[PDB]
RNA sequence: ACCAAAGCUAGCUCAACAUACUAAACAAAUACAAAAAUACACCAAAAUAAAAUAAAACAUUCACCUAACAUUAAAGUAUAGGAGAUAGAAAUUUUUAUCCUGACGCUAUAGAGAUAGUACCGUAAGGGAAAGAUGAAAGAAUAAAAUAAAAGUAAAAAAAAGCAAA
RNA sequence: ACGAGCUACCCAUGAGCAGUUUAAAAGAACCAACUCAUCUAUGUGGCAAAAUAGUGAGAAGACUUGUAGGUAGAGGUGAAAA
RNA sequence: CUCGCACACGCUUACAUCAGUAACUAAUAAUAUACUGAUAAUUAACAACCAAUAAACCAAAACAACACUAAAACGUUUAUUAAUUACAUUGUUAACCCAACACAGGAGUGCACCAAGGAAAGAUUAAAAGAAGUAAAAGGAACUCGGCAAACACAAACCCCGCCU
C-alpha cells in the first residue's frame, strides 16, 4: 500500500490552448446554417462509428458488416468469436428474462 | 532431450557421418578404393615476382586522397572505344557490323575466362 | 611424445608370434625379404620434397621388422625382459 | 519397471524422425514449418 | 581461395588458377613439444593440405616435406547474461614438416628492455616512498599535519 | 480405479 | 622463407611501432591491374605477419604493439577488392551486360516466399538430374493462407513502429517548446 | 506508478509528521 | 480508463490504529486485525 | 571494429567501448531514457577547436576552447572551465593526485563566439557566393570561421618521416593504369606469360 | 536497524490516413541426416466441414461460424420452422467532395507473450517465462543525495486463568 | 496435426550362451554369465514417480540382446490381461 | 574393499596447463574432474567415404571326416567398359550417456579378475525405540490365517487344478 513520496512534477494545463478554446464550435451547424450539414458530419471517428450508437453486440455485428473484409485474419476471427460469445449470453443469460 | 540450437556437424554424428567443412573436392574415388586427385581441380596460385618492385602495404599520410569516382561501364568505354570509335568514324571506315577491332566480343564460350557464367574464381 | 611422429595408440591382443606357433621345431630366423609398398616409391617421394627419406624408409624397415623377429624368437626361447638374454 | 528414461537418443532416428528433410517430404509437415515460421521460431526443425 | 565459386571440372578442362587468393594464415607457438622439424599454423576452416603446401611454396618459398591437419572445436558453453550460449569459433590447425632439414624454432617476441624494467623498479620505489612520505606519523595520533600550529 | 498425478516442476530459472 | 611472419627484429619488444596510413579506393584506381595483383601479395604477408603476433601477443598476455596495423592493412585490401572487382563489373556490363556474375532466377519456394534462387553448375541438364527434379518451386493451396499472415503480421509492425515516431515527436515537442 | 497528486500530498503532511515525532523542534 | 485506489494505505489505519493495543498478530495484520477491531467495538 | 551497443543506452562521456562504460553499464543495463532535443546534422553550428562563451553554471561570462563534443546527448567539452574535483592514483595507503575534471554542458548553456569583438553570437547558416557553406553571426553580422583541430591520431601529416613498410607520395600518386577491356586474370596471364590451352566443356546452369 | 520502499521510462492499445500487400539481409552454403561445389531422371494429387451447444432430454432443426457490397428504411414485416426452439428476405428506398488525427487508452502483476517466441519444458506437434529504475556529470565510489512507513525479524524470551478483548 | 528412440507385434541385419551330465544342442538335468520377478524384510517426499537386501524361476531356446526400418487413435498391436 | 581397460552408440570441451576462489557449483569443509578467468588442445596407418552390366556355379554353418532338419548370414572366376594424376575430405579431449540431482536405478560388444580401479567411519558418546547381523540353557511349531521368517535342516508321502517348456 505504500505510497509516492515525492510530490510530481505539478502539470499545468492552461485552459486557453487552440483546441479548448475552439471546442464545439460548429455544433449549430444545422440551425445557424440553413440546414444542409447534420452535426454527425463534424465527427472524427471509426468509420463504422460515426454518428452511430449502440450496445457492445450491435457495435461488434455492425463493425463486421462494414470493414469485415478488411480486417486481419486474427482479428476477424476474434470478432466472430465475440460476437457469438455476446449473441450466447445476451439472449440465453442474465436475471430478467 | 538433444540439442536444438546447436549447428549440425560431422563431429555429432555416429561413424557413418561425414560432413565435410566447405573445403572443395579435389578428386574422386578410383578403382582400388583409393582415392585420385586430378591435378587440374587443385587450384594453382599465380604469384608475381615481388622483389623488383616498390610498393609497401602502408602509404605516406602526407600523400593526398583523391576526389571519389566510382567506375561506371560508361567511363571505361570512354577511355578505350571511344577514342578508336571517333577515328574510325572520322575516316569514315566504320563499321556496325564488325566492332571486334575496337575490343567488342560478340559471344563468350570461346574464350578462358568468361565474364557472364564467371568461369574464374579469382 | 610419440605421438608427434605421427604415431597413435590403439587396443587389442598383444601377440608374440614369430611367424609361426611356439610347437614348430623350427625356432629361428635366417632372413627376411620386404617388398616395400606402393606410397613409399623412391619416385613419390622425390615429389614429396624429401631426397633424404629415400634411405631412411629402408632403415626404419628394416629396424621394426628385425627386431620384432629377433624379439619374438628369443620369447620363444623363454627369455623375456627379467631373463634378459644369454646368447 | 522403472520409468521416465523413455528417451534413449540416436542422432539418425532423431533427424530421420523429426529433421529438415522429413518435413518437407509431406504436405503437413509443410505446414509444420510454417507455423513456426509464423511462431518466429529460433529452430523450424531439428 | 575461399567463400567463391569454383568452375565445374570435367574431363580436359583448363588448369584452374587462382590469382588473387583470398586465405590467410597464422604462425602459433605450439602448445606441446613439437620437433625441431615441424612448424604450427591456424588456418581458414575452407583451406585442404595441398592448399596449404602450395600455399607456403610459393609465396613464401619455404620446402615442405609433409603436412597434416586437424580441426578444432571451439566451445559452446559459456553462457550469456540472457543465458544464451557464446561459441568460441571452431578452427583448423596444420602441422607442417620442413624438408631439407631445416630446423625451425619460435621466436621470442617480447624480449624485455633492462632500462625500461630498471625505469620501472625505481618508479615503483618512488611510489612507494611517496606512499611512505603521505602516511600518518604514529605519535601525531591522527592530527592533521597541515596546521604549523 | 488406480488414480496417479505426475509431479510437476517449477520452471529452473528460479 | 619463414621470417616473413615476423616483424624485423629490430621492431619486436617496442610498445609502438608507426606505420602509414591504408590505402584509399582512389589511389588504386590509378595503378594497372598487374600492380595491383603484386600489392595483393605484398599486402597478404603483412596481414598473415600481423595475424600472427595478434595470437601470440594474447599467449603471452601482453597488449599489442600498435593494433590499428591489422585494421589498415584489413582496409587496404578490402579497398584493392572493391576495385577490381568494380573493373570486372564494368567489363561484363559491357560486353554481355548482365548486373550479376552467378546466373539466377527469382522463384518461389514451397513455403510461398519470393526467394532469389542462385545456379550451381552440374555435369548434366536439368531434367536428368534427379537430386535438383526434387526440389518444388511453387507453393500449394494451403500456403496462400500463411502469405496472408505474414503481410498482415508485418503491417502491424510498421504500423506501431509509424505510431512510436509520432509519439516521440510530441513528447519532445512539450519538453523543449522552443517554436 | 499511480497517477495523481493527492495521495502523494496527504502523505507528504505523514513524512513531515514523522519528521516532528524523531525530532522534536526547540 | 484504469482507476486503481491510491489512498488505500490510510483506509488500513484507520482500523489499524485501534488494533494498536492488542497481543499477537492481530495488531499488524490487516485481516486478523479487521476481526478484531470489530470484536472490540 | 564496429561495436553494436543496445537499443536503449546512456552516453557517460566514456568511449562506449571502454572498461569504463563497460564498468558503468554492464551486459544487461536499461536505464531510464533521457529526452535529447533532436537536432539535424545541419542544423548543429558547434565543432571541435572553436571558442565559446558559458551562459549558465558557477563559472559564467568567462571563454573556453571545446575539446569534444557529443552529439547523441548534445554536449560540449570546454577544457578546464566547468569544474569539479576528482582524485585518480589510488591505493590502500595513498590517495593521489586530486585533478580538476569537466563536466558536460547542453548546446543551450553555450553560444558560439566571433573572433573579433570576443562577444557571444547567435550562429546561423549560410550559403555564400562561391558554393561555399559557413556560419554567419546574427548579431554581428560577419562569417565565423570553422575550428581546424589536431586529430585522434595525434599525428600532424606535416611533420612525417616515411618507415621502411611506407609508400612515398611519388610512387603513390602515380598513375599507372591503361583502361583496357581485358580482365585482371587475362592481363596478368599475359604478363606473367603463362600460356593455357584447352577450353571449358559445357556446363549447365540451375 | 535489517529485509525492504518509492520513481518514469521502455514500449504498447485503439482508430485515422495511405499507398496498394510476404520487412530487413544475401559473399558462400542451404530440401544428403537443411546450410555438405560436381552424374542419366521420374514427378506429382483432389471428396460437403464436424461437434461441443440451444431446444431445459433427444432423434428433424440450432443465428455467427475464415465464402467481398456498405449505409438509411422497408422489417424482425413476407415467409421458414419436431409450425417448437428458433430462423428470416426481397421489390422499393436513402447516402456530398478533399484538408482540419488523434485519445474523459495503459504506464513494468498494467499495456503486446515480448528485454523474447529467447531461456527453460516436451521425442514431437506444441507450451512458454521472469526481469528496468543514482545524478548535468560516476572521465564526480576516503562517493554525494531526499521513504526508513507491508508481512517477517532485531532493539526487548516467559511468570496461575482460558476466542485474548471489553 | 504430432507421436512406435518407451512399450506390443513384425521386417531386415548383427551378437551372445562358460563349466558339469548325457549315445543327444532332447522346447531333457545341475549350475554361472544373461533374462526374469516367487516370497519376505527394508524403503513409502524413498538411493528409486516401483528401488535395495536376501531368496527365488529359466538358462541351445516359443532364448536373450544391439543397430536400422514398419504398423497411428473411428486406429494400431495383442500366447485377451480390455 | 574390489565392475577393470577399450570400442560402438550417445554426450559435446564438462578434458589439459597456469592462476583465482569473499560469494556462486560440490547437498559440508579441506581443495578442485565438476565452480571463475586466461591460455592451450585430439596430427592417420585405425574408422567413414570408398564401380557398374553380362556369364558359369543344386550341394549349409556346427575344429567338418560327414551328417541332422527347422534346410541355413558370409564370393570366386570369365567377358565388356571402368577419368589415372605425390599429398582429398571427415571422427580422434574427458572423470562423459538415459533417468529434473556430481541419483544405490537403466545401458551393446571385446578382453581381463589385477599388474588395474577404489574408501564402509566429519568428531564424539555408547540412553530408548527402529534397521542389519552373530550366539544362546531346557524344550522343539507349543508360534501363526499359514513352519511367514529363520535354521547345525536342505528329506520323504497324499490330494485339488492345469498334461508338459
Ligand atoms: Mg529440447
Ligand atoms: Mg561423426
Ligand atoms: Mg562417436
Ligand atoms: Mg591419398
Ligand atoms: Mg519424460
Ligand atoms: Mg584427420
Ligand atoms: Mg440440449
Ligand atoms: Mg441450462
Ligand atoms: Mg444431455
Ligand atoms: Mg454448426
Ligand atoms: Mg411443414
Ligand atoms: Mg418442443
Ligand atoms: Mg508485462
Ligand atoms: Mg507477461
Ligand atoms: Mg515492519
Ligand atoms: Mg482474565
Ligand atoms: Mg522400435
Ligand atoms: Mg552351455
Ligand atoms: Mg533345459
Ligand atoms: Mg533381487
Ligand atoms: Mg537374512
Ligand atoms: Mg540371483
Ligand atoms: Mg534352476
Ligand atoms: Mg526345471
Ligand atoms: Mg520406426
Ligand atoms: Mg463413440
Ligand atoms: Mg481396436
Ligand atoms: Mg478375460
Ligand atoms: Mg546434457
Ligand atoms: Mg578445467
Ligand atoms: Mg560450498
Ligand atoms: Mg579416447
Ligand atoms: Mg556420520
Ligand atoms: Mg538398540
Ligand atoms: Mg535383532
Ligand atoms: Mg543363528
Ligand atoms: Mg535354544
Ligand atoms: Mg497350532
Ligand atoms: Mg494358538
Ligand atoms: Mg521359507
Ligand atoms: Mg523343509
Ligand atoms: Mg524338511
Ligand atoms: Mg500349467
Amino acid at each position: 500500500f505504500h505510497v509516492r513520496v515525492t510530490l510530481p512534477p505539478r502539470k499545468v494545463v492552461d485552459r486557453w490552448n487552440e483546441k479548448r478554446a475552439m471546442f464545439g464550435v460548429y455544433d449549430n451547424i444545422g440551425i445557424l446554417g440553413n440546414f444542409e450539414k447534420h452535426p454527425k458530419e463534424l465527427i472524427k471517428g471509426p468509420i463504422w462509428l460515426r454518428g452511430w450508437k449502440g450496445n457492445e453486440l450491435q457495435r461488434c455485428i455492425r463493425k463486421k458488416r462494414m470493414v469485415g473484409n478488411r480486417m486481419f485474419i486474427d482479428d476477424l476471427h476474434n470478432l466472430n468469436k465475440r460476437i457469438s460469445y455476446l449473441y450466447k449470453h445476451f439472449n440465453r443469460h442474465g436475471k430478467y428474462r | 532431450g538433444a540439442d536444438r540450437m546447436s549447428k549440425w556437424t560431422s563431429k555429432r554424428g555416429p561413424r557413418t557421418f561425414c560432413k565435410g567443412r566447405g573445403a572443395k573436392g579435389t578428386g574422386f574415388h578410383g578403382r582400388d578404393g583409393k582415392f585420385v586427385q586430378i591435378k587440374e581441380m587443385i587450384p594453382e596460385l599465380v604469384v608475381p615476382e615481388l622483389a623488383g618492385f616498390k610498393l609497401k602495404p602502408y602509404v605516406n599520410y602526407r600523400a593526398p586522397e583523391g576526389t571519389d569516382t566510382p567506375l561506371t561501364a560508361k567511363q571505361l568505354f570512354l577511355e578505350t572505344a571511344a577514342p578508336a570509335i571517333e577515328k574510325d568514324f572520322k575516316a569514315g571506315t566504320f563499321d556496325p557490323e564488325h566492332l571486334e577491332k575496337y575490343g567488342f566480343e560478340p559471344t563468350q564460350e570461346g574464350k578462358l575466362f568468361q565474364l557472364y557464367p564467371k568461369n574464374f574464381p579469382r | 611424445k610419440p605421438d608427434k611422429l605421427p604415431l597413435f595408440k590403439r587396443q587389442y591382443e598383444n601377440t608374440i608370434f614369430i611367424g609361426s606357433k611356439t610347437a614348430d621345431p623350427l625356432c629361428y630366423g635366417h632372413t627376411q625379404f620386404h617388398l616395400l609398398p606402393d606410397k613409399l616409391k623412391r619416385e613419390k617421394l622425390l615429389k614429396q620434397n624429401c631426397a633424404d627419406q629415400i634411405e631412411v624408409v629402408f632403415r626404419a624397415n628394416a629396424i621394426a621388422s628385425l627386431f620384432a623377429w629377433t624379439g619374438a624368437q628369443a620369447m620363444y626361447q623363454g627369455f623375456w625382459s627379467e631373463a634378459d638374454v644369454t646368447r | 519397471k522403472a520409468r521416465g528414461n523413455e528417451y534413449q537418443p540416436s542422432n539418425i532416428k532423431r533427424k530421420h524422425k523429426h529433421g529438415w528433410v522429413r518435413r518437407l517430404r509431406t504436405p503437413t509437415g509443410v505446414q509444420v514449418i510454417l507455423r513456426r515460421m509464423h511462431k518466429g521460431r529460433k529452430s523450424l526443425s531439428h | 581461395a575461399r567463400n567463391v565459386l569454383y568452375p565445374l571440372y570435367q574431363l580436359g578442362n583448363p588448369q584452374l588458377r587462382v590469382f588473387r587468393t583470398n586465405f590467410f594464415i597464422q604462425l602459433v607457438r605450439p602448445g606441446t613439444a613439437q620437433p625441431e622439424d615441424t612448424v604450427q599454423f591456424r588456418i581458414p576452416m575452407e583451406m585442404t593440405r595441398v592448399d596449404l603446401r602450395n600455399y607456403l611454396e610459393r609465396i613464401y618459398n619455404v620446402p615442405v616435406a609433409a603436412v597434416r591437419t586437424r580441426v578444432q572445436y571451439g566451445s559452446n558453453r559459456r553462457r550469456d547474461h540472457r543465458n544464451i550460449r557464446i561459441k568460441k569459433p571452431d578452427y583448423k590447425v596444420a602441422y607442417v614438416q620442413l624438408a631439407l632439414g631445416q630446423t625451425f624454432t619460435f621466436p621470442d617476441l617480447f624480449p624485455e628492455r633492462k632500462g625500461a624494467s630498471v625505469d620501472v623498479d625505481v618508479r615503483d620505489q618512488v611510489l612507494e616512498d611517496q606512499r611512505q612520505k603521505h602516511s600518518p606519523d604514529p605519535r601525531r595520533g591522527g592530527v592533521p599535519g597541515w596546521f604549523g600550529l | 480405479k488406480k488414480r496417479f498425478t505426475p509431479p510437476t516442476y517449477q520452471p529452473k530459472y528460479k | 622463407g619463414l621470417e616473413e611472419f615476423f616483424d624485423d627484429p629490430k621492431n619486436w619488444g617496442e610498445e609502438k611501432v608507426k606505420s602509414g596510413a591504408s590505402w584509399t579506393c582512389q589511389q588504386l584506381r590509378n595503378k594497372s591491374n598487374e600492380d595491383l595483383h603484386k600489392l595483393w601479395y605484398v599486402l597478404l604477408k603483412e596481414r598473415n605477419m600481423l595475424l600472427t603476433l595478434e595470437q601470440e601477443a594474447k599467449r603471452q598476455r601482453l597488449p599489442m604493439p600498435s593494433p590499428e596495423r591489422l585494421e589498415k592493412v584489413v582496409d587496404s585490401m578490402d579497398a584493392l577488392d572493391k576495385v577490381v572487382q568494380e573493373r570486372e563489373d564494368a567489363l561484363r556490363l559491357l560486353q554481355t551486360g548482365q548486373e550479376k556474375a552467378r546466373p539466377g532466377a527469382w522463384r518461389r519456394d514451397i513455403f510461398g516466399r519470393i526467394i532469389w534462387h542462385k545456379f550451381k553448375q552440374w555435369p548434366i541438364p536439368w531434367y536428368l538430374n534427379k537430386k535438383y527434379n526434387r526440389k518444388r518451386f511453387f507453393a500449394m493451396p494451403y500456403v496462400e493462407r500463411f502469405v496472408r499472415m505474414r503481410i498482415e503480421k508485418q503491417a502491424r509492425i510498421k504500423a506501431r513502429k509509424r505510431s512510436l515516431e509520432r509519439k516521440k515527436e510530441k513528447f519532445l515537442q512539450e519538453k523543449f517548446p522552443h517554436l | 506508478a499511480k497517477k495523481g497528486f493527492r495521495a502523494a500530498y496527504r502523505f507528504q503532511k505523514e513524512l513531515e509528521r514523522w519528521r516532528l515525532l524523531r525530532c522534536p523542534p526547540p | 480508463l484504469r482507476s486503481r485506489v491510491t489512498d488505500r494505505y490510510w483506509r488500513v489505519q484507520e482500523v489499524l490504529k485501534h488494533a494498536r493495543h492488542f497481543r499477537g498478530r492481530k495488531n499488524r495484520c490487516y485481516r486478523l486485525a479487521v476481526r478484531a477491531v470489530t470484536r472490540a467495538f | 571494429s564496429k561495436v553494436t551497443l543496445p537499443p536503449n543506452y546512456r552516453y557517460g562521456m566514456s568511449r562506449p567501448g571502454s572498461l569504463s562504460d563497460k564498468r558503468k553499464n554492464p551486459p544487461g543495463t536499461r536505464r531510464r531514457r533521457v529526452p535529447v532535443e533532436p537536432i539535424s546534422d545541419e542544423d548543429w553550428h558547434l565543432f571541435c577547436g572553436d571558442k565559446v562563451e558559458i551562459l549558465e553554471g558557477k563559472d559564467a561570462g568567462k571563454q573556453g576552447k571545446v575539446v569534444q563534443v557529443i552529439r547523441q546527448r548534445n554536449w560540449v567539452v570546454v577544457e578546464g572551465l566547468n569544474t569539479h574535483y576528482r582524485y585518480v592514483g589510488k591505493t590502500v595507503d595513498y590517495r593521489g593526485t586530486m585533478i580538476p575534471s569537466e563536466a558536460p554542458l547542453l548546446h543551450n548553456q553555450v553560444k558560439l563566439v566571433d573572433p573579433t569583438d570576443r562577444k557571444p553570437t547567435d550562429v546561423e547558416w549560410r550559403f555564400t557566393e562561391a558554393g561555399e557553406r559557413v556560419r554567419v553571426s546574427t548579431r554581428s553580422g560577419r562569417i565565423i570561421p570553422k575550428p581546424e583541430f589536431p586529430r585522434a591520431d595525434g599525428i600532424v601529416p606535416e611533420t612525417w618521416i616515411d618507415g621502411p613498410k611506407d609508400t612515398s607520395v611519388e610512387d603513390a600518386l602515380e598513375k599507372t593504369y591503361v583502361p583496357r577491356l581485358k580482365t585482371l586474370e587475362e592481363e596478368v596471364m599475359e604478363a606473367m606469360g603463362i600460356q593455357e590451352t584447352r577450353r571449358h566443356k559445357k556446363v549447365y546452369w540451375y
